C-alpha cells in the first residue's frame, strides 16, 4: 500500500505513473549522498560545510562512574545527509506498513512481500537494497569553526578539542525523559526549516527534545527579597545644609528629637541578624573626618549612626554623625526604648 | 598575507550588566528608592487584524481573549530610575583566537597606527555622548519633564547631565565632563590602562502613575503566547543586548548619509532592524575594507579608519569563508 | 608554601548552561578552564604560582527565562543579531538551542608555589577583572581572603561526585542506573565532567591553532550532590582537579 | 511604491492610566476620601438555566454552589471618587516601526497636511466631550443622582463640569473650558508641545451602602471558575483599557449613520458590540481608506480623514503579508 503514500508525498499535476517516476529518479540519485553517523555535526550550528560525523561503535564497560553514548541505549543509527534538497532515503525508510514494523526492518531481512510489491512497481530495487543495506560510515575529516574547539592541559602540555554533539543520546533520552517523572525542560527553540536543514533525520523527527533540569536546590533562588536584603538605607537628613551643625557635630539640644524621630520613623520591621547586617569598617570613619578637615575624633565626641546598622541602616558618609556622650547615651537609650 | 585567517575571533571591549529598575520621589531621588514590579492581565479585544474576505464575513463579530504583562508606577511615586554598569577593556587584548601569525603582527602594526594616528578618541566621545543623551531610553523617553544622568567612575562623582537638551542627530564634542570620560575610556582603549569601570544612574520624571516599558522576553510555548516582560532579581529590568545596542548607534560615515541624517547601529552591512535595508551592500562593508587595508596595502580614509576600528571593539568572528 | 585562596561571592551573568542534554549547572570544565586561564594570565605576568584543585560553592542562582504555571521552565534566548556565512545580509536569523544562567558563587583555590602572601592576593585582584566564567561575564565580587582554616568559609552548598550512587542501582546500561539513582535521591543532579576521545591524535585542515594536537572528542556525563559547608567533612574532599588518561580527559575529586 | 511594507506599527497616542476608587461624603467632598476594598461572596443558585428535556426532570430541583466577588460603599459615605491620567503625545513621533522610506515620508506628508487644514481640533474636542459627560463610569452612571468631573492640567484647577446636562448622542463645542483643554490636546496632537499630563478626579453620588462596579479579570480555563474583580494597589479600580474605549466613542462618520444615530468606537473594521453589527465590512474600512490615501495617492473627503487620523491615534498593527 505504500503506492498511494507515494503519490501523496508528491505534490505534482501530472499523471500519477509520471509522480512515481519522479519520485523514483531521486531516491537512486540520493542514496550515495546519505551516509551513518553517530556524533554528526550541525546541530549545533547549522551553518557549518561538508557533514562531520564520528560513528562510534566500540561499546563496552559498563561499570565506570561515568555516562556517554554507544552505552547506554543507543538502539537506533543516524542516517544524515549533506542537505535537504536529498533527504528522501530517510522519509522512504521511514514508513510503516500495515504489519506494524518499519520498512528499513523489512529490507535487512529482505521480506518477500515488499520485494514483490517492489517488483511490481519497479525493476531495480536490488540496487536499492545493495545501497542501503551497507551504506558507508563516514570519517569526521577536516575541522572549520562553528564547532565548539577548547584546550586542555595534557601534562605539562595542551591538547585541541573538537567537541561534538550524540543526537542519537539525545533522542534516547528524550524518550526516556517522556516515559518517566524526573524534573525536566523542553527546551523549543528550534524550527522544521533549521531541524530539516541540519541533514540528521533523528533531530528532524524530534524537534524537541527532554533535556534534564540540573538545578541547585529550590531555596538557593534569587527572588525579591533576597535582593532587597543586599540593599541599605540612608537618613534624607542632610548634616551639610542643616543649621547647628559647628563644623559637623550635634551641638544644640533643640535638634535632637528630629534626629531620635528620623531613627525611629526608617527601622522599623527591618531587624535582621549580624550575617545579614552590613558591617561596619574602619575606613569609612576615617573618609569621613579626612574629608570633614579631622584626623582623629575630637575629645568629647562619638561617632554615631543616625538609622543604626541593626535596622537596615548602611555604613556611609551621609549615615554618620559625631555627638557628644551624653547625646549618644541619651539616643541610645531611646532606641533601646522603641526596639529592645 | 594571501587571504584572511581560517579562524580569527574578537569579543566585545564594552560589556554592560542587567539594567534594574526603581520608583521613587524626584524630591527624595537621592535618599530612597522602592522596588518596580511586574503585573500579570488579560485583555479582551476585538478581531480587527487584516483577514481575508472570506474568513472576515464569518468571524468578523468574535471575542478576542488575550493575556499580557505590564508595568506602572505606583500612585504617589512620579520618578523612574535606571542603574546600570559598563566594563572596558583594551581592544589590543581581545583578540581571542587568530590562527594565522603574519594577519596577528598586521593587524597589531595597523591597531598602533590607528592609535599613534588618532588615539580612540572619537569613538570614545561617541559613546559618552550616547550615554549623555539618554539614547537607552527607546520607549520611555518620550513623553518625559526631567531627565538627569550622573556617571561615576570608582569613586569621583561627575557632573550631572541634562539628557533633554540634546539632539539625538548630532554629536558634541565640548564639553569638559565629556572630555574627560572619554579621554578615560580612549586610554582603556588603546592599551595604557588594563581595565576600567562605569557606573550609570538615570532619573526620568514620566509623571504620577504612569506607564515604564521593561524589556520583552523571546520566549517560544504551545499554549501561552502571550507578551512576557523582563523579571531581573524579581524587578523589572532591561536586558544587557538592548542597552549595548543603543550605545554603539555612532555610525554616521555610511553612504547616502546626506539622504537619511540618521546615526545607525555599527554593523557588518550596515543593516538596521528600523529601516529593513543594509547601508553597506556593496564595498563600503567591513570585509571589502579589511581587505583592502590587511591583504592589500593601503592606506583608507579616516572615517573608514574609524568604521573599521568600532566593528572590532564590537566584536565578532570574522574569520574566513570555510569551506568542506 | 602551599596555601588556599578564596574568592567570596563573585556574580556572573549569563552563564553558558547548554550541554548536549543538560540544561542549568555549567560543566565542571568551564570553572578548571577558568582556573587555568587565571594561572596562564599569572604565569604570562611576572607573578609565577599554581592552581591545583578548585572548589565550588553555589549561593543564589536564576534560569534565564520565566516558569509556567504547570512547574516548568521556558528558557529564553537573545535575539540573533547576524552568523556569517551564507544568508549573512539577511535581517532576521536562524535560531538554535541555547540556554543562560545567572548565579553567584564562592570559589576555593588550593595554590602552591614560592610567595604566597597578600601580595598574590593582589595581584589575582587586580587581573581576574579581565576574565571571563564560562562564557558570562564577571560583575561584582565580595572580596578575596587567604584561608587556612574550614571554619572560615561562609554558608553555603558545595558540590561534589557521587558517581557511586551512579554504580549502585539496577539496570544493565548506565542510562537505566542514572533514571533510577535520579529516582531514588532528589538531591542528586546530572553534570557534565569531561571528554572521551572518538578519533586518534592529528592534525586537521582548520582548527583555533595548528600547532597543538588535534582530538574529535564527546561530552561525559554523571552524577553530583549539594553539601552543607558547616557539615562538610574535610577541606580536601571538595576540590575538582584533572585527571588524564588514554583519551579520558576527566575532571574528579581524589 | 506600490503595497503597505512587510513591518509597520503605530504605538498609541493617548496613555490612559488605571482607575482607583475610593469612598467619601458629598458635603465634606473636598476634604477627605477612604479605600473601597473587595468582599468575597459564595452563592447558590437553584439551577435556572435552559437545559434539555432529558435531565431537566431530575436535576432542576438541585442547588449550585459558586464563588464570586463585589464591592459596594459603606455604611456612612454616599459618594464614589475615581481619579486617573492621561499622557498626550505627538502623533507623527508614533511610527514605532517601518520597513520602507518612501512609505515614512509619504505618511508624514500626509500628516503635515491634515495639520495644515484641520490642526486635530475636531478630534480634540471630541475627546474632551467624551470626558465631560463620563462616559468611563459605564454601569456606574446608571441611577446616580450628581456626576461631578474636574480636570487639571499642571497647576491650573479648571472649572467643574456637570455631567449629567450633557447628552450621550450629541456632541457639544461651544463650552468655554471644554475649547480651552481641546485647544492644548490640539497643540500636542499637532507637535507644538513635546506631552500633555491631564488628570481626571470625578465625584458620583449614587446613595448610602449602594454597590459600585469595577471592572472584572479575565479568566482562562486553566485556574478556576467564578467572578473576579480588579484590585488596582489594594483598592478596587478599572482597567486602563477600559477607560479608554469611552474616550475612543466619537466615530459618527460611518454608513447608515443617520439609520442608527450615535456615535461608535474607531475600530478597524468598524464593530460595535452595543449593536452587534459591522458598520464598516467593506471599502469603507481604514484597511481600503489607507490604500488609497497613501497608495493610490487620491484626496478624500474630511470625515475619511477624520477616521484615519482617529485610527492612527489610537494606534495599532497595519503590517502586510507579502
Amino acid at each position: 500500500m505504500l503506492r498511494n503514500k507515494i503519490l501523496a508525498a508528491i505534490s505534482q499535476k501530472i499523471p500519477e505513473e509520471q509522480k512515481i517516476n519522479k519520485y523514483i529518479e531521486g531516491l537512486f540519485q540520493s542514496i550515495d549522498k546519505n551516509h551513518l553517523a553517530t556524533h554528526v555535526a550541525k546541530f549545533t550550528e547549522t551553518n557549518s560545510p561538508g557533514n562531520i560525523g564520528a560513528y562510534d561503535i566500540l561499546s563496552s564497560d559498563m561499570n565506570c562512574g561515568y555516562l556517554d553514548t554507544a552505552n547506554a541505549g543507543w538502539k537506533e543509527p543516524d542516517i544524515v545527509t549533506n542537505d535537504a534538497k536529498y533527504k528522501r532515503p530517510q522519509g522512504f525508510v521511514a514508513m510503516e506498513m500495515s504489519d506494524g514494523r518499519t520498512v528499513m526492518e523489512h529490507l535487512q531481512e529482505d521480506s518477500a512481500e515488499l520485494r514483490h510489491e517492489m517488483e511490481e512497481l519497479t525493476d531495480k530495487y536490488d540496487e536499492i537494497r545493495d545501497g542501503i543495506l551497507n551504506m558507508p560510515s563516514m570519517q569526521p575529516y577536516r575541522t572549520n569553526q562553528f564547532i565548539k574547539q577548547v584546550f586542555f592541559p595534557v601534562g605539562g602540555s595542551y591538547h585541541l578539542l573538537s567537541i561534538l554533539p550524540s543526537t542519537v543520546l539525545n533522542y534516547e533520552v528524550s524518550d526516556r525523559l517522556y516515559r518517566s517523572k524526573i524534573p525536566k525542560i523542553r527546551l523549543r527553540l528550534l524550527s522544521s526549516n533549521a531541524a530539516s536543514t541540519t541533514g540528521s533525520r533523528l533531530v528532524s523527527k524530534n524537534k524537541w527534545p527532554l533535556v534534564f533540569q540540573a538545578l541547585p536546590p529550590k531555596f538557593l533562588e534569587k527572588n525579591l527579597a533576597k535582593a532587597l536584603d543586599k540593599e541599605y538605607l540612608l537618613p534624607d537628613i542632610n548634616i551639610d545644609e542643616l543649621e547647628g551643625v559647628d563644623n559637623g557635630c550635634l551641638i544644640d539640644e533643640a535638634l535632637l528629637p528630629l534626629i531620635i524621630d528620623e531613627g525611629k520613623r526608617k527601622g522599623e520591621g527591618n531587624y535582621r541578624p549580624r550575617h545579614l547586617r552590613d558591617e561596619r569598617k574602619e575606613e569609612t570613619v576615617q573618609a569621613f573626618l579626612d574629608k570633614y578637615g579631622y584626623c582623629n575624633i575630637p575629645v568629647g565626641y562619638e561617632v554615631h549612626h543616625i538609622v543604626p546598622l541593626s535596622q537596615g541602616g548602611a555604613d556611609s558618609i551621609k549615615n554618620m554623625i559625631m555627638l557628644s556622650i551624653e547625646h549618644h547615651e541619651r539616643v541610645t537609650e531611646a532606641h533601646a526604648s522603641y526596639f529592645k | 598575507l594571501k587571504s584572511r585567517p581560517e579562524n580569527l575571533s574578537f569579543a566585545r571591549c564594552l560589556n554592560t550588566t542587567e539594567a534594574k529598575f526603581w520608583q521613587t520621589d524626584f524630591l527624595k531621588r537621592h535618599t530612597f528608592k522602592l522596588p518596580l514590579l511586574i503585573t500579570d492581565k488579560a485583555v479582551l479585544a476585538s478581531k480587527g487584524h487584516e483577514m481575508p474576505p472570506d474568513k472576515l464575513e464569518k468571524e468578523i463579530m468574535d471575542p478576542n481573549p488575550q493575556k499580557s504583562q505590564s508595568c506602572t508606577l505606583s500612585t504617589e511615586c512620579d520618578t523612574l530610575r535606571i542603574d546600570f554598569g559598563i566594563k572596558v577593556l583594551p581592544v589590543k587584548e581581545s583578540m581571542y583566537s587568530c590562527s594565522d601569525y603574519n594577519y596577528r603582527t598586521a593587524i597589531y602594526q595597523k591597531i598602533d597606527e590607528y592609535i599613534a594616528e588618532d588615539g580612540f578618541l572619537t569613538l570614545a566621545k561617541r559613546y559618552v555622548n550616547n550615554i549623555a543623551n539618554a539614547r537607552f531610553l527607546w520607549r520611555n523617553r518620550k513623553g518625559a519633564e526631567i531627565i538627569e544622568t550622573i556617571v561615576t567612575i570608582e569613586d569621583k562623582e561627575y557632573p550631572s547631565f541634562n539628557s533633554k537638551s540634546f539632539n539625538l542627530d548630532t554629536f558634541v564634542e565640548d564639553n569638559a565632563t565629556i572630555n574627560e570620560i572619554a579621554q578615560q575610556i580612549a586610554d582603556t582603549f588603546a592599551g595604557k590602562r588594563e581595565y576600567l569601570n562605569i557606573y550609570v544612574t538615570c532619573f526620568v520624571k514620566i509623571g504620577c502613575a504612569m506607564e515604564v516599558y521593561p524589556s520583552q522576553e523571546m520566549t517560544f510555548d504551545d499554549d501561552d503566547k502571550g507578551k512576557k516582560l523582563f523579571k531581573f532579581e524579581g524587578s523589572a529590568g532591561m536586558h544587557s543586548q538592548k542597552i549595548n545596542n543603543a550605545l554603539r548607534t555612532i555610525d554616521t560615515w555610511y553612504p547616502d548619509y546626506t539622504t537619511y541624517e540618521f546615526p545607525i547601529p555599527v554593523e557588518n552591512y550596515g543593516a538596521a532592524r528600523s529601516i529593513g535595508i543594509p547601508f553597506r551592500p556593496d564595498t563600503k562593508s567591513f570585509y571589502k575594507l579589511i581587505d583592502r587595508m590587511i591583504l592589500k596595502n593601503e592606506d583608507l580614509p579616516i572615517e573608514d579608519k574609524h568604521y573599521v576600528m568600532a566593528i572590532l571593539i564590537r566584536g565578532g568572528m570574522f574569520s574566513k569563508k570555510q569551506e568542506k | 608554601m602551599k596555601g588556599y585562596i578564596l574568592l567570596e561571592k563573585v556574580n556572573i551573568e549569563n552563564a553558558n548552561a547548554f550541554n548536549n542534554i543538560i540544561v542549568g549547572i555549567p560543566a565542571i570544565t568551564s570553572f578548571l578552564g577558568f582556573a587555568r586561564a587565571l594561572e596562564r594570565k599569572l604565569n604570562a605576568k611576572e607573578i609565577a604560582i599554581r592552581i591545583n584543585g578548585v572548589g565550588l560553592e553555589f549561593h543564589e542562582y536564576e534560569l534565564k527565562g520565566y516558569k509556567n504555571k504547570r512547574g516548568q521552565y521556558v528558557t529564553s534566548c537573545p535575539l540573533p543579531g547576524s552568523i556569517p556565512g551564507q544568508n549573512e545580509k539577511k535581517l532576521d536569523a536562524h535560531i538554535m538551542n541555547q540556554a543562560y544562567i545567572d548565579l553567584n558563587m564562592s570559589f576555593l583555590l588550593e595554590v602552591e608555589g614560592p610567595h604566597v602572601d597578600m601580595s598574590t592576593c593582589k595581584s589575582i585582584k587586580s587581573t581576574m577583572e579581565t576574565l571571563r566564567i564560562a562564557g558570562g561575564i564577571i560583575r561584582n565580587y565580595k572580596k578575596i581572603r587567604l584561608i587556612d582554616t574550614l571554619a572560615d568559609i561562609p554558608y553555603g552548598y558545595f558540590l561534589t561526585l557521587r558517581q557511586d550512587n551512579l554504580n549502585d542501582a539496577a539496570g544493565d546500561d548506565m542510562l537505566d542506573k542514572m533514571i533510577h539513582a535520579l529516582q531514588q535521591e532528589d538531591t542528586l543532579v546530572p553534570i557534565a565532567v569531561g571528554f572521551k576521545a572518538l578519533s586518534e591524535v592529528g592534525h586537521v585542515e582548520g582548527q583555533r591553532d595548528p600547532e597543538k594536537d588535534h582530538c574529535f572528542v564527546e561530552s561525559i556525563f554523571s552524577l553530583g550532590g549539594f553539601e552543607c559547608s558547616k557539615i562538610l567533612e574535610d577541606i580536601n574532599s571538595c576540590l575538582w582537579r584533572y585527571k588524564t588518561e588514554e583519551g579520558l580527559y576527566l575532571c574528579t575529586i581524589i
